[PDB]
């Protein structure tokens, strides 16, 4: 037996979607996947999903390498272009079964993501530019929302997308870059967490190098070391030689990741110095690339100009710690992130919640060109693409038009991994979008999105749920291509 | 065991409390709990107990004494 | 809820096959291998370790049965009926609720008071030779034939008599039980010292020994 | 036990979507196999011919429900299935039947005596028909749906306002009279009782007539023959016409020669007369069957008043009025395009009647749609908790049971029903009695309809939570019966 | 799929779960495992029917693992949380039935869980620590009803000591310790009182031979893995060296030129907890030699031989972190329970260190918790609410398996246990667990230690939100 095997293609793509369906959204539920051995998996986004999915049809297969090579462009997105490719191949084999032969479909297709992929580059978004601070603030906070650090919250955000801007690198290309690892949190005793403050730089929690440092000195040469200043029994000892050597290139402060030496202090406010323990080598590389130094292998053989400097080092006490501030190196690369509470365990909640903020700026900002979140952008291709369709005229309409109706899987996805009623939500969306162009005074309006933490319309833009331009292309590009290849099999 | 409550339990309180009192204690069927049975005007029918006593001895022992059942 | 029924009917049946062994007048089983040699006994504890049982909870009694009462003399089959009785009656109640916490609350308040009776009733006549006699009769009985018994308990008692000397009870080692293959099975007494199994390749070397010095040394 | 509770579960979820205005019509087929299509639970329920005899003792006291309250038989099934459903996951907690019978017992008082604790009753009377027939809406919106309840209550209620006299109300005079047309619209009200005939030798202007009801409705030897049939329709003719007679009716056909001696005595031919009229006629103007054609006698004669055809409806039929009470007969007409919708119009009229007829014997009314339940619920469930003993668990099961019928309501009006309950039990707490579930809106929201005027009543409502609780008790007290 | 996936994993769990419910308490039933060859074992433990069990659905197996990881947590408890999450489950069966999304359902149970929490810490009566006789009732109170009984003396003296050669001041005020550091010696022989504790590690191997010195007054412990770093060490001469190097007799004259005295065939079981005792710092690079090659270690040695073997005495310690705590008796029957009870009495002692409260036990803490989120929830609005009296009510279930296995009607005495308990105010009674009759805590000399009651409720209900996150199983089979 068997029949119009297209027929059973697209009933295994529509599977595939359904094994990954549900899991779409932060809000999605997790899946359990079992191997031959019986191994434990547990998970939400999709693309690990399909890298551990044991597929066996050769069409769902297609769709699988299709989803790999999507991760490998943009890394997001492989649910949403795996639910869309398998929507569009199910209208399109229903198309076929009224009898439309799939040439068309396939032109139909081809035209309509040509038409929305010009769509988008004429009402995208730019506003991630220095003015943009409310939306980037509460951007910020939806990414940290369903915590009760929100009291402080705003503060948070403030100092966050400071530190972030503030970092930001120049490279050769000219977009803006920032280094992730730069950043850390820091444990803090005392005042709650409704006092943490912005800390200007990097600082290590460790011994008091030299505490008579000037509050503003007028130079400030990084020197990290990894050999200690230890006496034994091109020296034989190495605790003078050594320093005074790296004193005399011109580095100001000397930093030493061992152990301090029992009279380095004296040398240490002569030459403006301190031995600073437990120095991460995470960080020890992030504060080398700040100041514009390389760690040493060996002193023993480049430190007068190779070594980094800093305009500017505070020695004192904060929060009833006292922290090494080498800040405002060569290159601002150097910072920290101070968290105020008792210890780093119940702070879990809200350094997490930094880094996600974090993450989510810092996609924000690179990319300029932007799109509304919240399924705005699947509203708004719908609503152009259904008009575009009956304005085209050819024998490509119903392609264009089911085209248009399958870009509406995405937001329908996400409001039953909310809990909401999908059709309600998506009607909305739809019914907010359509005044976005049929009446030119609710021009504004298009940036109409879902809104995930309540399940209510609501206008993104403002709110900041934002996504790369070219994910999304990509992401459509690619969900075309995958339907057409499908398609063409018979 | 109508009642609800413990089988044994109540008898055995049942039996505790007669031992040492002798009231007829009985039974009260809301709290499985013994009871004096007289002034609570429990009171139940003499001649049906007298002629039990002999109804069920007869049934007993004739069901008792029955053996190799034959198909007539 | 059917396990204890399972478990119920498993021990009355081990019961039911041990009855017929309890007391020297009880008839004897006889135990059949895979080989063909048969073993004839009627002692609870080698019946326990040599019987092919079915059923797993019915190992499970024998086997922990037989570890236990080998410290002590024995009384196995006695053990395994009160064990089994024991069960019975608990089910006549189980089978209408009772959970069986209480029984065992029950069995354990028995237990107490049935050690004091014991304690109480334990009669502390002085040790003789009529007692050791009647003691070897009563526990022979038991084992053997009825005349085989009466002839056994003298050699028996006066070889136990002999050991009782050292005013600590010993044993293993000290009695030992020599076997050979005679015809007469009447012929049972002891010998004092050591009996060795046999000799080596000498006529007539010295017989009559009577004085002789051991220095062995292989 | 836990069959007869599957049982009747199931005989409950059967019809617990058919609750309210939102329920979803049903595919009868009677047992002489016609197709047909209602909505009403009782009309099922008596369609339903269920095996299991608690079903039947369930079915059977929502039947005695409806004898004296005339509705809520719907909501009996449903509040009996769920205390019955609950009672089955507490004897498997481990509880006893009888404890859990005296826990329902108090339950049930509890809640007799605290219903009338909800004063939203009728303003000032039956009288003002326009606000009563505001008033008479509820059961109207229950079995027809809230389209046409605009029309529905104002024929329903002018027709019982017709005979309010010495206020004593009663259901037999008030009758439907099928009249297949055009559409709803086109239907009004009539008084008196509404038939068809056949002839029109018709006279409208009629004293008091005397109703003639028929037990038993309708070459020379070929010369003799004729002349002998001609002799003896003769002669039954005019044996009809004895004492004066002057109105006939009959359920039998016309012909010339027998219209030709109904007009010789100037007498109208009432034929094709329907099946149903033999003895309502008898029971209305007091008239008789006769055996045949000759032996109608002055003394089993029938006797009305007004004997005249009404055109109304633009059909021809004859409508008696002006009877010895002068107004008890009350008659309704219909319009429509097929009797299969006209069944549960009139029976939403039946309903009309009967709530209407339960005013009369209960000026007091109570606030409907899901506030009364969720009010009562709160009540009892407030209660439970200070009530020691091993009856709290019954009682806040027993409140369970009234939660029930608020989320049946909601979920066959389309709603998700948990998140309505919920907002609605959440309100009642502050937004008092009068709140309640709405119907129009998609999103799951409350409503306050003290203004609204949708208020069931509350005698009907008392019976009904006494007799299906009782009907719960007796069913949870048998154990087994081979089957 | 669909809901059927969900029912099928809580179902699955629900199963595991009440096949113990009967093992916990002072009358725990004894449950019946053979295996396909006659073999018969009786067990009254729940983690080892647990493990022998064979269980093949995902979900149960996920869970039986959260058990037992649980079990090295904390200890004691370990059945508890099976019967809570299974309950639970069991009672969000009703509420995934009447499709509501299992988000909602994880809300409200870590609102509920957050409600935990904060009741648990409230209702809890403080203790002290290291106080005699509050310590021995609660070694009555969870040590004993065990094959100790007639030995609690030296379990009570090895807990002692126990809890104070474990302190770990590392990044407060003692609140870290350790139970693997402790230098336990379980050598069986003479009577079982011959156990004692020792101040410092001490070692079952020395020196083959002895004609050479091992105590000295300032024992400089260094740690070590070809006579140059032999003669490298004499940087700063620490009187002794512990290698993993055999040592000849010239060898060992090297160490005597060198004023070591190193050790050979030594596993890192005893080299860890040497380390640990004495403070020490590794080191053989060449170029990481510096002044910090060498670290004081302990405070003195001594040479003796126990039990006609050869040891290492490594007495007071300059920190003691890594103490000796020496056990003799007939056999090991009897110290696996001492090593278990000790590990209990470290828990506790580190929790009251953490904080000093013992919340009441055999269900009052249960009902106290159930009755402050049963009036809480009156308040509080949205559909969220019948997930969080649900949880509240499903953690009734202690108390009902405890009555159950004491023969006990459930029923009425929980009934009798809750309409007291919400009358009562601030009495947080309970049930006797021998006798099932209902009894103030106070009054029985009953209590439960606060960390593992919050690791307990904590773990069960994040492993209920965990099974009921669970979307789909499939991936194969
Ligand atoms: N807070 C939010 N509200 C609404 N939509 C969101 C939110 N966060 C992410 N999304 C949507 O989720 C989509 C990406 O989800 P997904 O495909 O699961 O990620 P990945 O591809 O990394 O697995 C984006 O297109 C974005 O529109
Ligand atoms: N417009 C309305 N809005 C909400 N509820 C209504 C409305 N109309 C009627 N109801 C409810 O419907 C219930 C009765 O409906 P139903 O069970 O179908 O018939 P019956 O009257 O025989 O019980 C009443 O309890 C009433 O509260
Ligand atoms: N003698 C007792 N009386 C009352 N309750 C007890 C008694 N012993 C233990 N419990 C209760 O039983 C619960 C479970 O403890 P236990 O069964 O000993 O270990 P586990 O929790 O590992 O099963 C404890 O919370 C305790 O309150």
């Amino acid at each position: 037996t068997g029949e119009t095997i297209r027929s059973q293609n697209v009933m295994a793509a529509a599977s595939i979607a359904n094994i990954v369906k549900s899991s779409l959204g932060p809000v999605g539920l997790d899946k359990m996947l079992v191997d031959d051995i019986g191994d434990v998996t547990i998970t939400n986004d999709g693309a690990t999903i399909l890298k551990l999915l044991e597929v066996e049809h050769p069409a769902a297969k297609v769709l699988c390498e299709l989803a790999d090579l999507q991760d490998k462009e943009v890394g997001d997105g492989t649910t949403s272009v795996v639910i869309i490719a398998a929507e569009l191949l199910k209208n399109a084999d229903e198309l076929v079964k009224q009898k439309i032969h799939p040439t068309s479909v396939i032109s139909g297709y081809r035209l309509a993501c040509k038409e929305a992929v010009r769509y988008i580059n004429e009402n995208l978004i730019v506003n991630t530019d220095e003015l943009g601070r409310d939306c980037l603030i509460n951007a910020a906070k939806t990414s940290m929302s369903s915590k009760i650090i929100g009291i402080n919250g705003d503060f948070f955000a403030n100092m966050v997308v400071d530190a972030v801007l503030a970092i930001k690198y120049t490279d050769i290309r000219g977009q803006p870059r920032y280094p992730v690892n730069s950043v850390n949190i820091l444990k803090a005793h005392g005042r709650s967490q409704m006092e943490s403050m912005l800390i200007s730089g990097y600082a290590l929690n460790c011994v008091v190098g030299s505490q008579g440092m000037p509050k503003r000195i007028v130079n400030a040469k990084i020197a990290c070391l990894d050999f200690s200043l230890q006496k034994t029994k091109r020296e034989s000892d190495i605790t003078k030689e050594r320093i005074q050597k790296i004193l005399a290139t011109g580095a100001n402060v000397i930093l030493t990741t061992g152990g301090i030496d029992d009279m380095c202090l004296k040398y240490f406010v002569e030459a403006g110095a301190m031995a600073v323990r437990r120095v991460l080598k995470r960080d020890l590389k992030r504060i080398a690339k700040a100041s514009g130094a390389t760690i040493l292998s060996t002193l023993a053989n480049f430190e007068a100009a190779m070594l980094g400097q800093a305009e500017e080092v505070v020695q004192e006490r904060i929060c009833d710690d006292e922290l090494i501030l080498i800040k405002n190196t060569k290159a601002r690369t150097s910072a920290s992130i101070i968290l105020r509470g008792a210890n780093d365990f119940m702070c879990d909640e809200m350094e997490r919640s930094l880094h996600d903020a974090l993450c989510v700026v810092k996609r924000v900002l690179e990319s300029k060109s932007v799109v509304p979140g919240g399924g705005a952008v699947e509203a708004a291709l719908s609503i152009y693409l259904e008009n575009y369709a009956t304005s085209m005229g050819s024998r490509e309409q119903l392609a264009i038009a089911e085209f248009a109706r399958s870009l509406l899987v995405i937001p329908n996805t996400l409001a039953v991994n909310a809990a909401q009623d999908s059709t309600d939500l998506v009607a909305k969306l739809r019914a907010f979008h359509n005044e976005a162009q049929v009446n030119p005074e609710r021009k504004n309006l298009k940036w109409i999105g879902l809104d995930l933490s309540n399940g209510k319309p609501r206008d993104n833009k403002q709110a900041g749920v934002f996504e790369p331009t070219i994910v999304k292309v990509k992401s459509l590009k690619f969900a075309t291509e995958a339907a057409i290849t499908i398609l063409r099999i018979d | 065991q109508n009642s609800g409550f413990d089988l044994q339990e109540t008898l055995v309180k049942i039996q505790a409390e007669h031992s040492e009192s002798g009231q007829l204690v009985g039974v009260d069927l809301n709290t499985g709990e013994p009871m004096v049975a007289a002034e609570v005007g429990v009171w139940d029918n003499y001649c049906v107990k007298k002629q039990l006593l002999h109804s069920c001895t007869v049934i007993a022992t004739n069901i008792l004494l029955v053996d190799e059942i034959m198909r007539a | 809820q059917a396990a204890l029924a399972v478990n119920i009917s498993a021990a009355r049946g081990l019961q039911d096959v041990l009855r017929t062994n309890l007391g020297p007048k009880g008839t004897m089983k006889m135990l059949v291998s895979g080989a063909g040699d048969i073993k004839l006994t009627k002692d609870g504890n080698v019946l326990l370790h040599e019987m092919q049982i079915q059923h797993p909870t019915a190992s499970l009694i024998a086997k922990v049965a037989t570890a236990q009462d080998d410290i002590t003399g024995d009384g196995t089959t006695s053990n395994v009926l009160i064990i089994g009785e024991l069960l019975k009656q608990a089910d006549l109640y189980i089978s209408e609720g009772l959970h069986p916490r209480i029984i065992t609350e029950g069995f354990e308040a028995a237990k107490e008071k049935a050690l004091q009776f014991l304690e109480e009733v334990k009669v502390s006549r002085e040790m003789d030779r009529e007692t050791l006699i009647d003691v070897a009769r009563t526990s022979l009985r038991t084992k053997v034939h009825a005349e085989l018994a009466d002839v056994l308990t003298e050699a028996v008692v006066d070889s136990i008599l002999a050991i009782k000397k050292q005013d600590e009870p010993i044993d293993l080692f000290m009695i030992e039980i020599m076997e050979m293959k005679h015809k007469s099975e009447t012929d049972t007494s002891l010998i004092r010292g050591l009996v060795l199994d046999h000799g080596a390749r000498h006529p007539d070397m010295k017989k009559r020994v009577e004085d002789a010095y051991i220095l062995t040394c292989n | 036990v836990y069959r007869n509770i599957q049982a009747c579960k199931e005989l409950a979820q059967t019809t617990r979507t058919a609750y309210g205005p939102n329920g979803m019509n049903k595919m009868v087929i009677n047992h002489l196999e016609k197709l047909f299509v209602t909505n009403d639970a009782a009309t099922i329920l008596r369609e339903l011919e269920v095996q299991h005899p608690a079903a039947k003792m369930i079915v059977m006291a929502s039947h005695m429900q409806e004898q004296e309250v005339g509705d809520g038989t719907n909501f009996v099934l449903v509040f009996a299935g769920a205390l019955l459903e609950l009672a089955e996951e507490l004897l498997r907690i481990g509880l006893s039947v009888s404890e859990v019978i005296e826990g329902y017992e108090i339950a049930c008082r509890k809640a007799h005596e605290i219903l009338p604790n909800l004063v939203c009753c009728s303003a000032k009377n039956l009288r003002d028909i326009d606000e009563v027939s505001s008033l008479l809406r509820t059961s109207i919106m229950s079995k027809q749906y809230g389209n046409e309840v605009f029309l529905a209550k104002l024929i329903a209620q002018a027709c019982v306002s017709i005979f309010p006299d010495s206020g004593h109300f009663n259901v037999d005079n008030i009758r439907v009279c099928k009249i297949l047309g055009s559409g709803i619209s086109s239907s009004s009200v009539l008084h008196g009782m509404v038939f068809k005939k056949e002839t029109e030798g018709d006279v409208t202007s009629v004293k008091d007539a005397k109703i003639a009801v028929y037990s038993c409705p309708f070459a020379e030897e070929l010369m003799n023959f004729s002349k002998g049939e001609e002799n003896l329709m003769d002669a039954q003719v005019k044996a009809i016409a004895d004492t004066g007679a002057n109105v006939v009716v009959t359920g039998g056909k016309v012909a010339d020669m027998a219209l030709h001696y109904a007009n010789k005595y100037n007498i109208m031919l009432v034929r094709l007369n329907s099946k149903w009229d033999l003895r309502r006629l008898c029971k209305t103007v007091g008239a008789t069957a006769l055996p045949r054609l000759t032996p109608p006698v002055l003394e089993e004669m029938g006797h009305c008043d007004s004997v005249y055809l009404s055109e109304v409806g633009d059909t021809q039929v004859v409508v008696f009025k002006h009877e010895k009470e002068d107004g008890a007969i009350s008659t309704i007409v219909l319009r429509g395009s097929t009797d299969n919708l006209m069944d549960d119009i009139e029976r939403a009229v039946d309903d009309g009647v009967n709530t209407f007829k339960v005013l009369t014997r209960d000026k007091r009314l109570v606030p409907g749609g899901g506030a009364t339940e969720i009010e009562l619920a709160k009540q009892i469930t407030s209660y439970g908790e200070t009530c020691p003993g091993l009856e709290q668990y019954a009682i806040k099961k027993f409140a369970e049971a009234f939660e029930a019928i608020p989320r049946a309501l909601a979920e066959n009006s389309g709603v998700k029903a948990n998140e309505v309950i919920s907002k609605l039990y959440a309100v009642h707490q502050e937004g008092n009695k009068n709140v309640g579930l709405d119907i129009e809106a998609e999103v799951p929201a409350v409503k306050d309809m003290l203004e609204a005027g949708i208020l069931d009543t509350y005698l009907g409502k008392y019976w009904a939570i006494k007799l299906a609780t009782n009907a719960a008790v007796t069913v949870l007290r048998v154990d087994q019966i081979i089957m | 799929s669909g809901r059927k996936v969900q029912s099928g994993n809580i179902n699955a769990a629900k199963t595991i779960a009440d096949i113990i419910r009967t093992c916990l308490g002072p009358k725990s039933m004894m449950k019946m495992l053979l295996d396909p060859m006659g073999g018969i074992v009786m067990t009254n433990d729940g983690n080892a029917i647990l493990r022998e069990i064979q269980v093949q659905h995902p979900a149960a197996k996920s869970m039986i693992e959260i058990s037992r990881t649980q079990d090295e947590e904390v200890g004691d408890g370990t059945t508890s949380v099976i019967i809570l999450a299974g309950e639970m489950l069991s009672v969000a069966e009703h509420f995934l039935e009447q499709q509501m999304h299992p988000t909602v359902v994880i809300s409200a149970y870590r609102k509920a869980l957050d409600d935990m929490i904060s009741t648990l810490k409230k209702i809890s009566i403080p203790v002290d620590i290291s106080d005699s006789d509050m310590m021995l009732n609660i070694i009555n109170s969870s040590i004993t009803t065990k094959a100790i009984s007639r030995w609690s003396s030296l379990a009570c003296n090895i807990a002692l000591d126990a809890v104070k050669m474990v302190q770990f001041e590392e990044n407060g005020r003692k609140e870290i310790d350790i139970k693997k550091y402790a230098r336990v010696e379980k050598i069986p022989g003479g009577i079982i009182e011959d156990s004692c504790v020792l101040r410092g590690v001490m070692i079952n191997k020395d020196v083959t031979h002895p004609r050479m010195r091992r105590y000295i007054k300032n024992p400089r412990i260094v740690l070590l893995d070809i006579q140059q770093l032999c003669e490298d060490i004499i940087q700063l001469k620490p009187d002794v060296v512990i290698t993993e190097k055999g040592i000849s007799d010239l060898a060992q004259h090297y160490l005597m030129r060198a004023n070591i005295t190193a050790i050979r065939r030594v596993r890192k079981t005893d080299n860890n907890r040497i380390a640990r005792a004495c403070g020490a710092r590794i080191v053989s690079r060449p170029e990481e030699l510096r002044e910090d090659d060498v670290g004081t270690g302990a405070g003195l040695l001594e040479i003796k031989k126990i039990g006609d073997e050869y040891f290492t005495f490594i007495t007071d310690c300059k920190d003691p972190k890594a103490c000796t705590i020496l056990l003799r008796g007939a056999s090991k029957e009897i110290l696996s329970e001492v090593e278990r009870n000790l590990q209990d009495a470290m828990q506790v002692c580190r929790n009251v260190l953490l904080d000093p409260q013992l919340v009441p036990g055999g269900g009052a803490s249960e009902m106290a918790v159930a009755h402050a989120l049963t009036e809480k929830s009156k308040a509080m609005t949205g559909v969220e609410q019948w997930p969080y009296r649900a949880v509240a009510q499903a953690l009734e279930v202690i108390p009902r398996t405890l009555i159950q296995n004491c023969g006990a009607s459930t029923i009425r005495l929980l009934t009798s246990l809750r309409a007291k308990h919400t009358q009562e105010n601030c009495e947080t009674w309970g049930v006797n667990g021998e006798t099932g009759t209902l009894v103030d805590m106070k009054e029985l000399g009953i209590w439960e230690p606060l960390a593992v009651k919050l690791q307990t409720y904590k773990t069960a209900v994040e492993t209920a939100v965990l099974l009921l996150r669970i979307d789909d199983i499939v991936s194969g089979h």
